[PDB]
């Protein structure tokens, strides 16, 4: 079974697993630095808005 | 939302 969906607050930070796709460093909303996780690219519902700000322009 | 694995 998945985890609990939890909402999103911002990504933090990004690496490529050993297939060669994003994993990213995900602040949850209501947590801090403590509470990151790093979570593959399927675990995230419509955040391309998050990614696009990480990565910037 | 991400599932928090």
């Amino acid at each position: 079974a998945s985890g609990d969906l939890y909402e999103v607050e911002r990504i933090v930070d990004k690496r490529k697993n050993k297939k060669g796709k994003w994993e990213y460093l995900i602040r949850w909303k209501g947590y801090g630095s403590t509470e990151d996780t790093w979570e593959p690219e399927h675990h995230l519902l419509h955040c391309e808005e998050f990614i696009d700000e990480f990565n910037g322009l | 939302f991400a599932l928090k694995s």
